[PDB]
RNA sequence: GGGCUACACACGUGCUACAAUGGACAGAACAAAGGGCAGCGAAACCGCGAGGUUAAGCCAAUCCCACAAAUCUGUUCUCAGUUCGGAUCGCAGUCUGCAACUCGACUGCGUGAAGCUGGAAUCGCUAGUAAUCGCGGAUCAGCAUGCCGCGGUGAAUACGUUCC
RNA sequence: GGUCCGGUAGUUCAGUUGGUUAGAAUGCCUGCCUGUCACGCAGGAGGUCGCGGGUUCGAGUCCCGUCCGGACCGCCA
RNA sequence: GGGGCGGUCGCCUCCUAAAAGGUAACGGAGGCGCCCAAAGGUUCCCUCAGAAUGGUUGGAAAUCAUUCGCAGAGUGUAAAG
RNA sequence: UGGUGGCGAUAGCGAAGAGGUCACACCCGUUCCCAUACCGAACACGGAAGUUAAGCUCUUCAGCGCCGAUGGUAGUCGGGGGUUUCCCCCUGUGAGAGUAGGACGCCGCCAA
């Protein structure tokens, strides 16, 4: 909750002076994060896609749900049924308890990483990010999982423009390659 | 919040080799962490860390 | 960036589908329900004339819950709606759940009316 | 994972355990351990709660995994844009140091196959 | 100045390995023969190393090249693309030479291919031979996995002329 | 002219019905065998399924059209 | 539109059929001798295809976020409605 | 001003201005009822700190969508005549399309 108090006292007042706001009260707000698994099956016979689903319980406490395909693909499995990947939509106090782990711990842990996200902005608001290691998340043990599985994060901004959406992220302490 | 599906979250105690600590929440009562933003060279201003990038390039080779 | 539909217009679509399920009018009055965030209004209207045969609300100079706008206090107002209907001899009114789920506390308003002698 | 060179293994003595680091080799490990005074110690991984940190600092002075990969990468990219001839050997499949081609030198050439006959 | 060193590939012939009879570290121990004055160059000192600084002695059964290596004795790794092997390449040095890009050698550091004994087929050798470990020389400014020698360790089998 | 059957490695034939996948012989290429060839031994490549569409998740396969190669009819005054 | 040969014989959709319906030809385009205990019943909820932008192993597409989408979707199977 | 109706986007999109003490809302909580192929987003419940920014209503706009004549022609009815794979005139019908114009709403009930 320390991150949650942080924008209630530090970020917002500074954000208010950076440019004018209609009706004073208006301020961009984080909405939902969506973590993707993908897995890739390779090919369909994981055999246990659910074993990957258990792994995501560590990255976030919200229960993952498998994303069943709504369309068949000629190049890869499969027609509808036998779900591929999983999805999570953490909210509330969980939102900043998770984001606090992201800046302070997750991103710096990565080897080659120093900073990203420049062209990444939609020009509308939403942020996107890729995650390629479970070593990135401290709660996971090294002994578990063995083979690497992919991950994603999508922060949402209330702001109608990326110029406002970006400035909100900078005060959060989010890294940028610059 | 479904009962018995979501693991319990006791107040976490994040720690680090530099002695930095962070108060959050996790399934584990205590969480040692190898790296923190207060220790990582990028987040900590522009520390030389190990570079000293561009030393030397594209030329500086002379010996008399 | 998100712009979800307001918690109102989506209800009207959920309300309109209910309208097909029952004609309501047949010289027999219907009872619509509207749950505003503060409190629930209640009204009674019948086709073709569209005249409001009876109406009542939690927000009135008469009667004090006094807490108002929650729990069993609404049942006193829901019972009050039937008491107005009782003067007309009304009736056996169909209930209009609207887009809101039938469980409560809007359900509690329906429960008191049955105790008040309305036939449904 | 891990505290110094990323992804050092387990159930192995510390010297070979950090020779695996993309940077330090054998003799360099002998030097950093000579600074350490560990004496080997420890066959598995159990060093000391703070000594692991002070060693983490000395290893931190050495540099550095994927950025060291960026050193060689930026170096050969410097060796191709310069003209060139050395990077030319780097991408012909030609050995660079200078050791013919009429036989062997398959380290870059690969195995298969063959496309000639006479007569 | 190039090229004789080409490069998609084939073949001949060597070298190094694919490892626990082993790898790595430490200690200890046994040679022969050959070369050396436009040379060998000790010892002392500097550099992690290569070498450098300086310089005794030796026309040599005197002195120098020069330390033998396998081995033995212990410590350590405990069966894997590995503390197996070293390829390839990067960076930084070094010897020779007016001069090391083509196209030299060596060293330090870093990078750690392939290969876990190899199809069809084929070669050598009857004892100090095969097996294997080091050393020297001719060549030579520099460049020897080739060649010519030196010694260390050191077997298995030969029923026999059916067959090639 | 009218129906029916086929078109797939260089060549000659399987795989088609059973819808998610292409094999065999020979030939070709490589290394051996012999002082020379063949033969023999040990390895290797090579077909996009005649073409043009449709159906379907996906077509050598199913459904059509078309271009070819064959096999039957083309009769009675 | 002589017979023989070929093809066809029943049911369902559209057009030809001419703004009720009907309506012929060896007229023009297609399907069916099924399928499903659920894809049925009821109740409570939800809205598509495709496009643009951002993104790990994701490439023209498996997954996810967003503006756009009066239906360019889906409606077991084929057409109309 | 809120709720709930009837009239065929003449009720709409879009653009520019306005509002809130009450009312309507966003908003604040998840201990309870209920909850979520998971989720207090939604769905349910109980709270008034913050404001109209959005939603909600008012005031403007013909850029788009919509409504839409009058008048003409196409077609055609009952007829007739030729140069008849069709064409021409008489009688009664009358489109489309475009334009003039209309329009960014009215009529009700209930509550304050």
């Amino acid at each position: 909750n320390r991150l949650k108090e942080k924008y209630n006292k530090e970020i917002a007042p500074a954000l208010m002076t950076k440019f004018n706001y209609d009706s004073v009260m208006q301020v961009p707000k984080i909405e939902k994060i969506v973590i993707n698994m993908g897995v890739g099956d390779a090919v369909q016979n994981a055999k246990a896609i659910d074993s990957a689903v258990e792994e995501l319980t560590f990255i976030a406490g919200q229960k993952p749900v498998v994303t069943r395909a709504k369309k068949s693909i000629a190049g890869f499995r499969l027609r509808e049924g036998m779900p591929i990947g999983a999805k999570v939509t953490l909210r509330g106090e969980r939102m900043y308890d998770f984001l606090d782990k992201l800046i302070s711990v997750s991103l710096p842990r990565v080897r080659d990483f120093r900073g990203v996200s420049k062209k990444s902005f939609d020009g509308r608001g939403n942020y996107t990010l890729g995650i390629k290691e479970q070593l990135i998340f401290p709660e996971i043990d090294y002994d578990k999982v063995t083979k690497v599985r992919g991950m994603d994060i999508v922060i949402v901004t209330t702001a109608n423009t990326d110029e406002e959406a970006r400035e909100l992220l900078t005060q959060v302490g989010m890294p940028f390659q610059k | 919040m479904k009962a018995g599906i979501h693991p319990n979250f006791k107040k976490a105690t994040v720690k680090c080799a530099c002695g930095n600590e962070f108060e959050t929440g996790s399934v584990k009562e205590e969480v040692r962490v190898e790296i923190c933003s207060e220790c990582h060279p990028f987040y900590t201003g522009r520390q030389k860390f190990a570079s000293a990038d561009g030393r030397v390039d594209r030329f500086n080779k002379k010996y008399g | 960036m998100i712009t979800k539909t307001s918690k109102n217009a989506a209800r009207l679509k959920r309300h309109a589908r209910v309208r097909a399920k029952l004609s309501g009018t047949a010289e027999r009055p219907r009872l619509n329900v509207f749950r505003s965030n503060k409190h629930i209004y209640a009204q009674i209207i019948d086709d073709v004339n569209g005249v409001t045969l009876a109406s009542a609300s939690t927000l009135d100079k008469d009667l004090n819950v006094e807490s108002t706008g929650d729990t069993s206090a609404a049942t006193k107002v829901g019972e009050l709606v039937a008491k107005r209907a009782a003067e007309k001899g009304i009736s056996d009114v169909v209930f209009d759940r609207g887009g809101y789920l039938y469980h409560g506390r809007v359900k509690a308003l329906a429960d008191a009316a049955r105790e008040a002698g309305l036939k449904f | 994972a891990r505290i110094a060179g990323v992804d050092i293994p387990r159930d192995k003595r510390v010297v070979i355990s950090l020779t695996y680091i993309f940077g330090i080799g054998r003799t360099t490990a002998q030097q950093v351990l000579k600074e350490a005074g560990v004496s080997e110690d420890t066959r598995v991984r159990d060093l000391t709660e703070e000594e692991l940190g002070k060693i983490r600092d000395i290893i931190d002075k050495l540099k550095v995994e994927g950025d060291l990969r960026r050193e060689v990468s930026l170096n050969i990219k410097r060796l191709i844009e310069i003209g060139s001839y050395r990077g030319i050997r780097h991408r012909r499949g030609l050995p660079v140091r200078g050791q013919n081609s009429k036989n062997n030198a398959r380290t870059r050439k690969g195995p298969r196959r063959t496309v000639a006959n006479k007569k």
